[PDB]
């Protein structure tokens, strides 16, 4: 039983092994744009009264 | 005979009262709403109708020594004297409430109970007050004040005069004691009776099994519930039972010896009255470990 | 015959984990401590719903940002108006423990389930008038934990050993079944590509689903604790655990690292949903310490404190508009903030 | 599948009485509510009267406010309408009808067969038009006018669309203004705003001769129009 | 408001309506819960009452009952344990006739599951009703075997009533909560209509004592 889950591990490891990967800055960088693109887009944070809140 | 102790005796009973109603008070406010149970809104009308029953306390303490005469006009003492008479109809109603849903929540389980809706769905809560108010609507303002002809001292007191016939006077008011206060004694005493002794025959028919170590709360369970009762007579007969000799002398041929005693015993059964609803926040210091 | 395991194992454990310790310059709070604080944010209790009689243990958002549902403890699943608070059906269950609720992206099927092992599918839009059960979907050997639509006729579910299943609605047979998880898997969550998903087991792991193929691409860990809930960035490049440990995370697919560490020392209880706001601004998560804290994100600067319930929060929920949260607890009630 | 079945009317004299009866066939007649139309030989839509879910709100019409009752019963799914005093304007079809009430619903869904009797202010929708000659493969438009604008606070109007063609019952075809009904060709839309409401076809077929009629439903009396033929030379 | 808007609120009380008397109807049901310790007298008693979890549903003198079974689960039991908070009280079969079976001794396995399962957190108002399943085992087995292999700490002889008091008086050790709850210890072999007659009398005395802690003076 062991020797099957023994295969199906390593492969799964060789797999993993071949991936491409980004560097931290850019890719932080990335989410911190977004957040930055739709701040009026959010409702939560800046809020209006009365003419756009159904509740 | 002749004391002027009764300020000092209803200043004690003021202290006591005041502090046991507001602890209770205070533990019931200081949890939530939905987490409690259906008998503390009970518990909480018993409170209110404890701290207002005692707070005019000091006026008429202090009417001794100044010796009958009223310095705060007219309608201070008359709304004194109604809101003391609807707190004891009150407090007497909301503890038969209390039984009632104990006894609708312990009789049977099973059998009965699927009115609870009905009769605890907060319409007690309502409905008792509403009724002590209209019952204490003529307990509202029908004291007079004034003088004699000479005397100065300025008291006030129910009032006496209902013209409509002389003979008609005495008669109206015995009825309005025989009506009023005759249903207030009995309606309530009888209906706890009754309640007590089918919860009594419930728990003494369903706890047979001679157990090890349940006695003694079973034992306990009835001394309890038998004291209640005992307490309750014990501490309150005497003021509906001074009421009923008078009323019951006044109208044959009786020897004016014992009307001293009468008189003299008459405002200090006032204390233990009192003591009989500063008890009461022992009722759950005790049996309330929350 | 392990004895060659035990140094590949290693070696390949080894060879994953240098190049992405090497691939780690700088952290998130380093690059984003010069943005502006977001300011304290205030929300009121604005509509409670009072139906309920037991534990509410699920809730989901129709795509109209209206609609709702619910799943209570009792043989009840109640769809709402989240408007005026009227009641539009009310369904009951034929097994009485459920655990999951979802809302189809259309809004014409319902899906729950429980204990009973089965995924019972409701049809809302009927000649008739009454909902009525369409499919009751059979093969797992433990309790379901949580359910998905991806359209009309597929639907994606996390068992409760160790499976995670795909099955179309016509043929109530599996389609795809990957197993690789050591425990038990509570939550998972959709991209909004429908071609990627990821799921959180109880083994303090998280691993990145392919809908098409069937394999695991990519692995995660960090949490010294199970996870209980799962929900990816607006955009579709990360996504938030929660975990028992007091804490919650973020990771990165690109990157396959965390970023930042979300816990503080005076919280020690147990979280048992997280859900981001639009724009990815904002993390909402529940707690067991009676609360729903809301985080930053770009920043570990905790934000208000959104307390109004009287029981533990189990779900919660932002809307596709991104106007209302919707908060769920074992007591009866629902409450609907903004 | 769906099948509302409705029979009881003769000859009355001028002054007699008799019972209607109307009865169901599984779509859950309990959670729905049920209504009465009427129509005269060559005439419009009147309306009669109508019955809530759980025979609670019932409201009637105003020309017959003292001598009609409607009652039903859960049990044996059946729906009954009395007469007391019927004068010469009752010989009609009575037209039974079903209607649905929630977020999403779809009101005046299933119109039934009809029986027949031969005894022997208000929003007022013009519909000026009455007849137009058509031809199969082109578009024709037909208007609509109210005396009220029927734009609600909540944001959706409230009027509808009937077809009916000859020798037959009507049946939906928009259930608001731009919400398409279930069973119909997409090849119909509302476009409609305000007061002016109009309706148009992409192209027309041998099956879409008929008449067509409008339907107000913001105050609760529901008028109707007058209708509009299409010939198909 | 509309028509619409009123038919819709209508819907809604009437929804309403439904819901409170289906609560209603259903607050009035008992509910218990049986865990057991691999194969065990189980089978056999649910046998005189008359996928995964399994419902059962019989009643008794006026009395509504529902139970259930959640013995073919598999799974981690600390994390669906929440939704049996409710329940009144929690039966337990005990088989007696596996002191010498060993798979590691099986009856302190089952002492092991009974005290996880006694001093659970959650379960901490609630009865724990105990059946010792199999007699004619018992008395055939005593007369062979000697029960130190499975206690040794014991002293005394191999007669039948020393050995089950010593057995009852050690799995009821193991409450640490003396006060809060209670537990009764029923044998079996004698079910002839008795064990519904035991569990009517323990349910009712458990309700009785909740409604006394909860409204009474207790
Ligand atoms: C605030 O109350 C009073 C204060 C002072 C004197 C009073 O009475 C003499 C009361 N008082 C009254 N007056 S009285 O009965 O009309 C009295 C004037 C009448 O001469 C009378 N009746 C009975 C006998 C035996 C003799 N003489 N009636 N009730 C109460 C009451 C008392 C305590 C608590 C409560 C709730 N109530």
């Amino acid at each position: 039983a062991s020797i099957a889950q023994a295969r199906k591990l390593v492969e799964q490891l060789k797999m993993e092994a071949n991936i491409d990967r980004i560097k931290v800055s850019k890719a932080a960088a990335d989410l911190m744009a977004y957040c930055e693109a739709h701040a009026k887009e959010d409702p939560l944070l800046t809020p209006v009264p009365a003419s756009e809140n159904p509740f | 005979s002749s004391g002027a102790l009764i300020p000092a005796i209803y200043m004690l009973v003021f202290l006591l009262g005041t502090t046991g109603n507001g602890l209770v008070l205070w533990t019931v406010f200081r949890s939530s709403r939905e987490k409690r149970r259906s008998a503390d809104i009970f518990i909480a009308s018993l409170a209110v109708a404890d701290l207002t029953f005692v707070v005019t306390l000091p006026l008429w303490a202090t009417y001794t020594y100044r010796d009958y005469d009223w310095p705060f006009g007219t309608f201070f003492c008359k709304l004194s004297s109604y809101l003391i008479f609807v707190n004891m109809y009150a407090s007497v109603f909301c503890l038969t409430g209390l039984s009632f849903d104990r006894y609708l929540a312990i009789v049977r389980p099973v059998a009965n109970a699927r009115l609870r809706l009905r009769v605890s769905g907060a319409v007690a809560t309502a409905v008792l007050w509403v009724l002590a108010a209209l019952l204490a609507m003529p307990v509202m303002v029908l004291r007079t004040t004034g003088d004699l002809e000479n005397t100065t001292k300025v008291q006030c007191y129910m009032d006496y005069s209902m013209v409509a016939t002389v003979s008609s006077e005495w008669a109206w008011e015995v009825g309005l004691g025989v009506s009023s206060t005759t249903v207030g004694f009995v309606v309530p005493f009888t209906i706890m009776l009754t309640c007590y002794f089918f919860i009594a025959q419930t728990i003494a028919g369903h706890f047979r099994k001679e157990r090890i170590e349940g006695l003694r709360k079973r034992r306990r369970l009835l001394s309890i519930i038998v004291v209640l009762v005992v307490t309750f007579a014990l501490c309150w007969m005497p003021y509906h039972l001074v009421k009923t000799l008078y009323m019951l002398g006044s109208l044959l041929h009786w020897p004016c010896d014992f009307d001293l005693f009468l008189m003299n015993i008459f405002p200090y059964c006032t204390c233990i009255s009192y003591v009989n609803s500063c008890l009461n926040p022992f009722l759950y210091a005790f049996f309330d470990p929350r | 015959e392990l004895d060659q395991l035990r140094q590949e194992a290693e070696q390949l454990k080894n060879q994953i984990r240098d190049a992405r310790k090497a691939c780690a310059d700088a952290t998130l709070s380093q690059i984003t401590n010069n943005i502006d604080p977001v300011g304290r944010i205030q929300m009121r209790t604005r509509r409670t719903l009072r139906g309920h009689l037991a534990k509410i243990y699920a809730m989901h958002w129709g795509t109209d940002s209206r609609l709702l549902v619910s799943a209570s403890q009792d043989g009840k699943l109640i769809i709402w108006d989240s408007y005026t608070t009227n009641k539009v059906h009310a369904i009951p269950l034929r097994s009485s423990w459920v655990m999951t609720c979802a809302y189809a992206p259309s809004g014409n099927y319902v899906a729950c389930g429980g204990l009973d092992n089965i995924c019972s599918i409701y049809n809302l839009k009927t000649r008739e008038g009454n909902v009525r059960v369409s499919r009751e979907l059979a093969g797992h050997t433990g309790y379901l934990s949580c359910c998905r639509f991806l359209d009309d006729n597929q639907i994606v579910t996390s068992s409760g050993d160790t499976t995670c299943a795909l099955w179309d609605i016509e043929t109530g047979q599996q389609t795809t079944t990957f197993t690789g998880h050591t425990g038990d898997v509570m939550s998972l969550s959709l991209a909004p590509d429908t071609r990627l998903f990821v799921s959180g087991a109880c083994d303090a792991s998280a691993k990145l689903w392919d809908v098409r193929e069937g394999m695991c691409r990519q692995t995660f860990t960090g949490h010294e604790s199970d996870i209980n809930a799962i929900c990816f960035f607006p955009n579709g490049n990360a996504f938030a655990t929660g975990s028992d440990d007091a804490t919650c995370r973020l990771f990165d697919l690109r990157a396959d690292q965390e970023l930042m560490t979300y816990s503080h020392d005076n919280i020690i209880c147990g979280i048992t949903s997280v859900s981001f706001s639009k724009s990815g601004r904002l993390l909402l998560a529940g707690y067991d310490d009676f609360n729903c804290n809301v985080w930053d994100a770009l920043k570990a600067d905790r934000a208000g404190v959104l307390a109004g319930h009287d029981n533990r929060v189990s779900c919660l929920g932002v809307t596709d508009d991104g106007m209302a949260v919707a908060t769920g607890s074992w007591d009866s009630f629902l409450k609907i903030w903004n | 599948d769906v099948q509302l079945v409705e029979s009881g009317g003769g000859l009355v004299q001028p002054g007699g009485s008799r019972k209607l009866s109307c009865s169901a066939s599984g779509f859950a007649f309990s959670s729905f509510g049920m209504h009465w139309v009427r129509q005269a030989p060559e005439k419009g839509l009147e309306w009669v009267a109508y019955i809530s879910s759980g025979s609670g709100t019932i409201y009637y019409a105003d020309t017959v406010k003292g001598r009609f009752t409607i009652s039903r019963d859960d049990p044996k799914n059946t729906l009954f309408l009395q007469m007391t005093s019927l004068r010469s304007e009752d010989t009609a079809m009575y037209y039974c009808v079903r209607s649905i009430y929630y977020y999403g619903s779809s009101p005046f869904d299933f119109w039934g067969q009809g029986t027949t009797l031969t005894v022997s202010s208000d929003i007022v929708m013009t519909q000026a038009t009455s007849s137009v000659p058509v031809t199969p493969g082109e578009s024709v438009s037909i208007s609509c006018r109210s005396s009220k604008s029927l734009l609600h606070s909540n944001g959706n109007t409230y009027l509808y669309w009937f077809l009916q063609r000859p020798g037959q019952s009507p049946q939906l075809l928009i259930y608001r203004m731009s919400n398409l009904a279930s069973g119909v060709p997409d090849r119909f839309s509302g476009s409609g705003s305000g007061t002016a409401f109009t309706l148009t076809i992409s192209r027309l077929e041998a099956e879409d001769v008929g008449v067509y009629y409008c339907m107000q439903h913001l105050e609760y009396p529901l008028t109707f129009g007058a209708g509009t033929k299409l010939e198909l030379k | 408001l509309s028509a619409e808007d009123k038919a819709a609120v209508e819907r809604s009380k009437m929804i309403d309506r439904n819901l409170r008397e289906d609560g209603e109807k259903a607050a009035r049901e008992v509910k218990l819960l049986l865990l057991g310790a691999g194969e065990s007298g189980k089978s056999t008693i649910v046998k005189q009452m008359k996928t995964g979890i399994v419902e059962t549903h019989f009643t008794f003198k006026d009395l509504h009952f529902k139970m259930f079974d959640v013995g073919g689960q598999r799974s981690e039991r600390k994390k669906w344990i929440h939704c049996f908070e409710g329940v009144t009280a929690i039966i337990f079969c005990v088989a007696l006739s596996d002191y010498d079976l060993v798979l590691m001794n099986r009856m302190h396995e089952s002492m092991k599951l009974f005290d996880s399962i006694c001093n659970n957190k959650w379960f901490t108002d609630t009865s724990i009703i105990l059946f010792l399943n199999k007699k004619d085992l018992f008395e055939e087995k005593i007369k062979k075997s000697p029960l130190t292999i499975c206690y040794p700490e014991y002293a005394g002889s191999n007669t039948y009533e020393e050995a089950a008091a010593y057995i009852q008086c050690q799995f009821e050790d193991l409450n640490k909560r003396k006060d809060t709850k209670e537990i009764y210890t029923h044998f079996t072999c004698a079910t002839d209509t008795k064990n519904v007659q035991f569990v009517f009398d323990a349910v009712t005395d458990v309700i009785i004592k909740n409604n006394l802690k909860d409204c009474g003076l207790f």
